């Protein structure tokens, strides 16, 4: 885990998530996908404590998929984010809390708008034009403050994202082995293979 | 009639019909005999089969190195009660380093059977047991009835046609009680006792079941070719 | 009404006796034990021709060394099988060995009387449990809802049981080969079955020390049916 | 807790509560399942004593358990919801632990197990419901059709019907369905299903529902006009 | 023991019917008639109070029509006390959904859960079922205006127009006669009152023996308003349609 | 989790040819304060067992009640309660040992060291130790606390192994015990002069001696000792 | 410990050492760190001995129950997830495990899953687990190609354990080799480091740091 | 704060032959610098030709042996008097030990007996249940002293054939019961010399197809 970013543009939400899985002084894997598709137009990236992350992501995934089958209907990104926040808000006062931070990128088909939600392990939800968890924010936020515009295209968003990854690769202490980038829009979720 | 729907109901003459019907299951069961001397205690049991293709239902169960019983009636109920005895014998060993007295074993079975005759929902045990054992006060023989009534005896028999063996032992009392330091003769007396309850059938090699416990003899069961000696 | 765990005046549990009537309505199942193995066979009895008969699963594996056939309310057997499988695997976990066929049967029979006012009624299904272990060799057990089990050299349960059992009484001897037993199950099944016996409405299985428990293919059973018809015509 | 043993044996060896639950199924609207060479079709009767219905919102007779499996039923409607919900939850639980969607046999086995549990549990009555469960196993193109019933028994069927007048439509299917050659196409399978319901239904208007399931989570429900075309075509060939 | 006195509320008849559910429905058939009619631009809920006394306080009274949330209402037919138990559950269930998803509960989801509770009382627990039939009238952004009904069996169905309680057979025939799909709310108001006026067991239908409610999008722009009619407002609408 | 408040010090014991001897002083210490002087720390069970207890006194009194209750319970439905089915030392020990280990396993121990001395029904000497940890052991001589460090060395000079037991009389054995009690009074800061002694013999039975005193003490040499080194006066 | 398993053209190689330690005390030199769950399934052990030993044989019981219930051998993914979901329930309690669930099935092909006691579960081609994992990685990575022959792949797995066994103080004893194919796993012997080191040194010309 | 564990010292040793197996252990029991007993046996015959010892904290050791002895008893009741094989006993003990994984039995457990082919068998356990069959194992306080000596004399480790240039190893062979007992006695006398918690006496339990025999030898009492 470590680096997860998110950028909402005019017509889509773009999530970038690091590929490295490190444990001790060894990088065990350099191709890890730190994300789960909750519904056809909703994607959740995650970072935090080992084990907790995937366990939480898949637990949410199962619940949203259960809802979809029961109602034959897709929950809005806002509705999914509120469900996720409540689960983390319960968790924080449990015997052993989920130590997982998430970004939820979704395309609301009723509003025809992209939506990006940042939720930390405490259950602190915020809707944002761009988001990051962990130390990534300490570089990317100031960079995006400068270069981000609300009316950008998906291609402009990817170039803006390349700028963030380049900055992180230059100044971050750890090698996070690049990122897997995914785009969420009106046509659903797809992965950029060459980044 | 109207007072046999459950065990919690008394009849107008003060009878518990469910307990009496449980007692009836014992009478249908195959005959088993118990007797003892001052040194050894012996169980003899007539086993019963479903047909010629089936095995013969085992009647005797070991409870500890120094104790065990024979059954007549519902076999699963004997398994429940024998398992309880195994635990109680075992509790006495682990906690107090003490072999459970055969008399206490009876008291425990009595109290377990009784609780099933005073509460709604439950049912009486449908089996009669003959417990033999050798403890610090010598050899013992007990007769358990699912009414709760436990009785210490020199000899006895329960099951179908048990009255024949019970009459024989009542005549033979003075003889077999003094068979001390002789296992084979005490068994012979028990095998002759159970023979008074036979009709049309005789004791064969896979039909007879004998058990013995005594002064220098752990509770052991004899079946198959090991009982051929006594036919 | 009346209590579920009530005794009759003859000293029998009403519900257990009534469950035995349900088993008599069930489809026929036959088991034969030899020194070369134990054979289990059942009547499938499809209620309609549109029903795909291969989905009728009345012979079942418990472990590699223990198999099981059923008769009566076959839905009731699912939890009995589940318990048997868990009991078998659990014993292997605790003791690093195969569990005795008798101990397995006893474990299944402990469920039987756990009913009253635990489950609400006895099981309405009888089981034929066949297996092998190193101590007592090839064994066949008949497990009832009374909590009682008998070891058998051969046994039939179900609607054609009393007619088949009388036939097994004459045919069984202590020197039967496995092949002889296979044919004997087919022969006796064909006698008591309503519809004409073939590979689709009857199923065979066996347990051997070497190859363990195996349900036969419809192709393999079909050849044994053809071999059986030829041998009866040959004298 | 309420403990009463409601499902119990009778002197003749019958569990009357389970058998009376079958009567509830016999009262329910007819449901039919027919599987072709590359598909399964679930047909369902809808009684026409109810006009002024709102068909947009009224619970559909065929329910998706997962994206690849469907469940139709006959009997008590309220009871069916409890089975469907449990089945849907188990479907997601299976994906979570096995990392693979349920097989149709597994899902059927689960639902049948639930039904059985309610026949020997204290304080409960059996489900007054029989189900037809149809679909395709993951990465498999062989059609699957299973039937369950209140007792808990389940089995696979080339074609089957349940509910009221099911014995009439089963009679039809038994002579019209060839095991050697099942309906080769979707059109053939739907037509045979509609034909079989027309033996019992009344009018082929808003009385028949048809749901087609194809491999790889390809499930679609036919509209009124689409079904009405089959009804119109069948009647014209009949007048001969 | 206590087996002797057990009615066995959750068992089947030999015909495969649930005795208690059938008898609960028989109970409901004596309750005051309630009618729901769904129009393209709103929904009408009309209900007849059970034989009123002149000294009954009419304005501060609630017997038939209850509010579940801002978008959903119910008309009751049966035991009022039973209905209130279920209504408070439904009110809580709506708030749980809003708390969880930050969105008003879809009508069907609320109806299903309430109907699932009723179903439970027919299958387990050994208790009597709720002697209540609901007409649910509500709006959400998925299906728009919706009418449902649930009954003691826990079975629910959707409707364009429906009646529960007394004389449903006669009422349903009349609704089936005059109902059409392009209908407006004001027309539906008139149909609801006309139907009660003909099916009523009373001599004449008056304001004091009625409860009335509408669910329109007649607020200001793309939002739904619930109107539980006051006594004087029922008096006026009864004159406006020429019943009194 | 506990801490002991009112405490009892050493319990000492040994086997001799026909039975066992056990002894313990009558003091109930409250830290450094020698609070209670009438405390009996030897508790007879029947006429064939004595349980000697050191450590926490509140827990000792609890154990007293358990043993007292054990005698009552054994007598129930037991015609041979004063004969063949009387409580043996081995039964009493195993019961306590079970309790001690169960309590330590629940992290709530009875803060005691216990020595069960007695004679079995077949005449065999019984002497076994158990403590708060549930640790059990047997030896010809057993002692707790300071007794383990000072008494055992003296008692082992009399009975050093099994073969020395038949060669040891009750006179010799009691003399060693009484000597050990004196040494403990010299050197244990939480001991008292007053003590109790119990003899369980296979022939003469249980002899319980109360209000014994340590005597024949050597203190006279103290007058010659002056200062701590160089002081001459 | 040092354990590895890697995927390649000809299936899966699995190699482990055989040392057990209690601090600096060498407890054993002959420990089995591979458990044969079934003919198509292997599990490697690193961390607390019992935690691995106990729960992986328990895993084998769960896999047996799956094929009894489902009439089909369990997938490597499902098998690994039973173990990972189990240890996740004990997360924080202090279980110590670094395991690798290796096996072949029809639907998956050759598959390796890393599962540890803090709940991490990862699919991957190459993993090294244990105190000497870094030493094994060094040799394995620098010599790994997908197109290795079965003969060369077996040696590389053996040589990588030897590398770690030599440098890591808490690794050694002997090398246990396994090869997993479409037909199942095949055992390729126990190789004592006592003889293997000198044999490799002489024949390969490596280990020049060591006094020959 | 109350400490539920203690250290009762002592040491144990199990060796397996071709048709026999020995399980030895000193009879000294200690706490801190005091001797509790010079003869307190901790090697026990558990029935079915299985000898067992759980060395370390004696309270836990006795508790475990007591539970396993009881486990054997119930194995007979539940499985028609079937003999509990040494491999089955080993697995059963793992579950006993792991049952208290989070509040362990503070003991190094060793069992010995014969396998189902009649060959000598020794199994050894850590405190929480990990087990392994071996030819040789020392356990307890002086395990670190004795074990390397056993590697050298039982398994012939570091011993090469004279004149073969350190190329041919000394071949493995089974030892006679006479030779094994010599090694046991020398192991314990050496351990007694250099470890303070070891001494007083040595009790060896030998297991053959004929049963369980005992031998006792004096050790230094200082
Ligand atoms: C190498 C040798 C580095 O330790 C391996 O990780 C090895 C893995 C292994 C797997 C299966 C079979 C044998 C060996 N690990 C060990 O040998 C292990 C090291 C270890 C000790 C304690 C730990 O707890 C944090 C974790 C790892 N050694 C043991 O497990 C030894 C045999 N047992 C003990 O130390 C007993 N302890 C274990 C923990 O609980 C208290 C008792
Ligand atoms: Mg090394
Ligand atoms: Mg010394």
């Amino acid at each position: 885990m470590d680096i997860i970013l998110g950028i909402r543009v005019q017509d889509s939400v773009i999530l970038a998530s690091s590929k490295a899985v490190t444990r001790g002084i060894s990088v065990l894997k350099d191709s890890d996908d730190k994300t789960r598709q909750l519904s056809p137009h909703t994607l959740m990236s995650f970072a935090g404590e080992a084990g907790d992350t995937v366990q939480f992501a898949e637990y949410i995934q199962a619940n949203i998929q259960l809802y979809s089958i029961r109602e034959d209907y897709e929950l809005s990104p806002q509705a999914v984010s509120s469900f996720v926040r409540q689960e983390l808000a319960k968790s924080i006062r449990s015997r052993r809390p989920y130590q997982v931070n998430v970004l939820i990128g979704g395309y609301d088909k009723k509003k025809n708008k992209p939506e990006l939600y940042q939720i930390d392990y405490l259950g602190t939800k915020v809707e944002l034009p761009y988001g990051a968890h962990g130390y990534s924010g300490f570089y990317t936020f100031s960079l995006l403050d400068h270069h981000y515009r609300p009316d950008m295209t998906t291609e402009e968003g990817l170039d803006l994202l390349k700028l963030c990854v380049q900055e992180l690769e230059k100044r971050m202490p750890m090698d996070f082995k690049g990122v897997i980038v995914k785009i969420v829009d009106k046509d659903g979720i797809r992965q950029v293979d060459d980044f | 009639n109207n007072y046999d729907g459950d065990t919690v109901t008394f009849s107008p003459t003060g009878r518990l019909f469910q307990v009496e019907y449980a007692l009836e299951a014992i009478k249908q069961g195959s005959v088993t005999v118990g007797l003892r001397s001052n040194t050894h205690a012996v169980l003899v049991a007539l086993k019963r089969n479903a047909d010629e293709l089936s095995s013969y239902q085992k009647k005797i169960i070991k409870c500890d190195e120094h104790m065990g019983l024979s059954l007549a009636g519902l076999a699963p109920d004997a398994r429940v009660l024998s398992n309880y005895l195994r635990q109680q014998c075992n509790y006495s060993s682990l906690v107090f380093n003490r072999k459970l007295a055969v008399e206490r074993a009876g008291h425990l079975l009595c109290d377990k059977a009784q609780k099933n005759t005073q509460s709604y929902g439950g049912r009486p045990y449908g089996v009669g047991l003959l417990i033999i054992g050798y403890d610090k006060s010598g050899a013992h023989l007990l007769e358990f009835q699912p009414s709760g009534n436990v009785t210490e005896l020199y000899g006895t028999a329960i099951g179908a046609r048990s009255q024949g063996a019970k009459t024989y032992l009542e005549r033979t009392l003075d003889t077999f009680i003094k068979i001390d330091g002789n296992p084979d003769e005490l068994i012979k007396a028990g095998v002759e006792a159970i023979s008074q309850s036979l009709r049309d059938e005789s004791l064969t090699v896979d039909n007879l079941s004998i058990a013995i416990v005594g002064k220098d003899t752990p509770f052991t069961i004899y079946d198959g070719e090991a009982v051929a000696k006594y036919i | 009404d009346r209590g579920v765990s009530t005794f009759s005046p003859e000293g029998r549990l009403f519900q257990v006796e009534y469950s035995l009537e349900a088993i008599k309505l069930g489809s026929t199942a036959i088991g034969i034990a030899t020194k070369e193995g134990v054979v289990l066979g059942v009547e499938k009895r499809a209620t309609s021709p549109l029903l795909e008969s291969d989905s009728i699963e009345k012979i079942v594996e418990i472990d590699r060394h223990i198999g099981c056939a059923m008769s009566g309310l076959t839905a009731d057997a699912r939890s009995m099988i589940e318990h048997a499988r868990t009991a078998a695997v659990t014993h292997n976990l605790y003791y690093d060995e195969d569990i005795n066929v008798e101990s397995l049967t006893q474990s299944v029979c402990d469920l039987a009387l756990r009913f009253g006012e635990l489950m609400s009624r006895p099981f309405g299904v009888a089981l034929l449990i066949a297996g092998h272990d190193a101590d007592d060799g090839y064994q066949l057990f008949h497990a009832e809802p009374s909590g009682t089990f008998y070891r058998y050299n051969a046994k039939a349960i179900g609607s054609g049981s009393e007619g088949a059992q009388a036939e097994l009484l004459n045919e069984w001897h202590s020197s039967l080969t496995l092949k002889e037993a296979e044919l004997l199950v087919l022969k006796i099944l064909k006698q008591v079955m309503e519809e004409k016996l073939d590979e689709n409405n009857a199923q065979l299985s066996c347990i051997t020390k070497q190859d363990g428990f195996k349900i036969y293919d419809n192709e393999k059973t079909a050849e044994l049916i053809k071999e059986l018809k030829e041998k009866e015509a040959a004298e | 807790g309420y403990d009463r043993a409601l499902s119990i044996f009778s002197p003749d060896g019958h569990i009357f509560q389970v058998e009376y639950a079958l009567e509830a199924v016999k009262r329910g609207t007819c449901a039919v399942g027919v599987k072709g060479k590359n598909c399964v079709v679930l047909g369902c009767e809808r009684r026409s004593t109810l006009k002024l219905q709102d068909t947009r919102i009224t619970p559909s007779k065929v329910s998706k358990i997962d994206s690849h499996v469907v469940l139709s039923f006959s009997g008590l409607n309220a009871d069916s919801r409890i089975l469907i919900e449990k089945a849907r939850v188990e479907a997601q639980s299976h994906r979570l632990t096995l990392e693979d969607p349920v097989t149709v046999e597994y899902l059927t086995r689960y639902v049948a197990g639930v039904q059985q549990r309610y026949t020997q549990s204290g304080g409960v009555r059996p489900f007054g419901v029989s189900t037809l469960i149809a679909g395709f196993d993951p990465r498999d193109d062989e059609p699957k059709l299973y039937q369950t019933e209140p007792s808990g028994i389940y089995s696979s069927w080339s074609a089957q019907t349940i509910g009221r007048n099911s014995k009439t439509v089963r009679e039809f299917l038994e002579k019209n369905y060839d095991r050697k050659e099942p309906p080769a196409t979707v059109e053939e399978c739907v037509k045979l299903t509609v034909r079989s319901l027309l033996e019992v239904v009344q009018t082929g208007a808003k009385n028949i529902e048809i749901t087609v399931v194809k491999p790889d989570s390809d499930i679609v429900a036919l509209s009124s006009e689409e079904i009405n075309q089959y009804v119109t075509q069948i009647e014209q060939e009949k007048q001969e | 023991g206590s087996r002797r006195y057990d009615s066995r509320t959750t068992i089947f008849s030999p015909e495969g019917r649930l005795y208690q559910v059938e008898y609960a429905l028989e109970s409901i058939s004596h309750a005051g008639t309630a009618i729901g009619i769904m129009a393209s631009d709103g929904i009408v809920l009309a209900a007849e109070r059970k034989v009123t006394s002149t000294l009954l306080e009419q304005d501060t009274s609630t017997e038939k029509l209850y509010k579940l949330n801002d978008k959903i209402a119910v008309a009751v037919a049966g035991l009022t006390a039973d209905a209130e138990i279920l209504i408070n559950t439904a009110r809580i269930h709506a708030q749980n959904y809003l708390k969880t998803y930050n969105e008003d509960i879809p009508v069907e989801i609320l109806v299903r859960r309430l109907s699932d509770i009723k179903q439970g009382y027919t299958q387990h627990g050994g208790l009597r079922p709720f002697g209540v039939s609901f007409i649910y009238a509500g709006y959400d952004d998925r299906y728009g205006y919706q009418l449902y009904t649930s009954n003691p069996s826990g079975n629910y169905t959707g409707w364009k127009a429906i009646s529960v309680g007394a004389n449903t057979s006669a009422a349903q025939t009349l609704l089936q006669m005059d109902y059409k799909d392009d209908m407006k709310v004001d027309d539906a108001i008139e149909l609801a009152l006309k139907t009660l006026s003909k099916t009523t067991d009373s001599s004449a239908l008056t304001y004091d023996r009625l409860e009335f409610a509408t669910i329109r999008k007649g607020a200001n722009d793309g939002e739904v308003y619930q109107k539980i009619f006051k006594p004087q407002e029922i008096k006026d609408i009864l004159v406006k349609t020429g019943i009194t | 989790t506990q801490q002991p408040i009112v405490t009892g010090t050493s319990v000492i014991s040994m086997k001799y040819d026909n039975g066992v001897i056990i002894a313990a002083d009558n003091l109930g210490s409250y830290g450094s304060l020698l609070r209670f002087n009438g405390v009996e720390r030897l508790i007879p069970v029947g006429d064939n067992t004595v349980v000697g207890i050191s450590g926490d006194i509140s827990d000792m009194q609890h154990i007293e009640r358990l043993l007292k209750d054990l005698v009552t319970e054994n007598a129930y439905d037991n015609p041979l309660a004063d004969a063949e089915e009387a409580l043996e030392p081995s039964y009493i020990f195993e019961y306590l040992a079970t309790v001690m280990y169960q309590r330590r396993s629940k992290m709530n121990p009875l803060w005691n060291a216990i020595i069960v001395a007695g004679v079995q029904s077949n005449g065999d000497q019984f002497l076994r130790y158990v403590n708060l940890l549930g640790v059990t052991y047997s030896s010809p001589t057993l002692a707790t606390g300071f007794g383990a460090h000072m008494a055992n060395p003296l008692l082992r000079k009399v009975v050093d192994r099994e073969s020395d037991i038949p060669k040891t009389t009750v006179q010799v054995a009691e003399e060693a015990i009484v000597n050990a009690m004196r040494v403990l009074y010299y050197r244990d800061a939480r001991s008292s002069r007053n003590f109790s002694l119990a003899i369980i013999d296979k022939n003469t039975g249980l002899t319980f001696k109360k209000n014994l005193q340590v005597e024949n003490m050597k203190w006279d040499f103290a007058k010659d000792i002056k200062g701590y080194g160089t002081q001459k006066i | 410990t040092t354990t590895l398993a890697f995927r390649f053209q000809g299936g899966i190689i699995v190699a482990v050492d055989s040392r057990a330690t209690a601090g600096n005390w060498v407890a054993s030199q002959t420990v089995k760190k591979v458990i044969e769950i079934n003919p198509f399934l292997l599990g490697t052990m690193a961390g607390g001995t019992v935690d691995c030993q106990f729960w992986e044989t328990w895993l084998g019981s769960q896999c047996r129950l799956h094929e009894l219930r489902e009439k089909e051998r369990i997938s490597v993914a499902a098998a690994s997830k039973i173990l990972s979901n189990l240890v996740y329930q004990y997360k924080g309690a202090g279980l110590s495990m670094g395991t690798m669930i290796c096996g072949y099935t029809r639907k998956e092909g050759p598959t390796i899953y890393y599962v540890d006691s803090d709940g991490t579960r990862l699919k991957g081609d190459i993993f090294c687990v244990g105190s000497g994992q870094t030493f094994a990685y060094g040799v394995l990575d620098s010599n790994y190609k997908w197109d290795l022959s079965v003969e060369d792949a077996l040696y590389l797995g053996k040589r990588s354990i030897l590398a770690a066994a030599h440098r890591d103080a808490y690794s050694g004893g002997s090398v246990n080799l396994y090869h997993v194919t479409e037909d199942g796993w095949i055992y390729h012997g126990n190789h004592d480091v006592g003889e293997l080191f000198w044999k490799v040194k002489e024949e390969e010309g490596s280990f020049n740091n060591v006094i020959g | 704060q109350f400490n539920p564990y203690g250290d009762n010292g002592g040491t144990i040793l199990g060796i397996a032959g071709e048709d026999f197996a020995v399980l030895a252990g000193d009879t000294r029991n200690i706490t801190d610098y005091s001797i509790n007993s010079r003869y307190e046996p901790k090697v026990f015959d558990c029935g079915d030709n299985i000898v067992m010892s759980a060395n370390g904290f004696a309270a836990d050791g006795d508790a475990l042996v007591k539970r396993f002895k009881n486990s054997v008893k119930w194995y007979h009741f539940d499985h028609n008097d079937k003999k509990l094989s040494i491999n089955s006993a080993a697995r059963n003990i793992q579950h006993l030990l792991y049952g208290k994984r989070f509040f362990p039995y503070y003991v190094h457990t060793i069992i010995a007996g014969l396998d189902e082919d009649g060959k000598g068998a020794v199994y050894s356990f850590d405190p929480v249940g990990s087990y392994e069959r071996e030819q040789c194992r020392a356990g307890g306080a002086a395990a670190s002293l004795i074990m390397p000596f056993l590697d050298n004399q039982v398994n012939f480790k570091n011993q090469y054939e004279p004149g073969t240039n350190g190329k041919v190893k000394k071949p493995l062979k089974y030892l006679s019961v006479e030779e094994v007992i010599k090694l046991v006695r020398d192991s314990f006398t050496s351990a007694t010399e250099r470890h303070i918690q070891v001494g007083d006496g040595l009790e060896i339990l030998i297991v053959t197809k004929d049963g369980v025999r005992k031998e006792f030898y004096e050790l230094k009492r200082d």
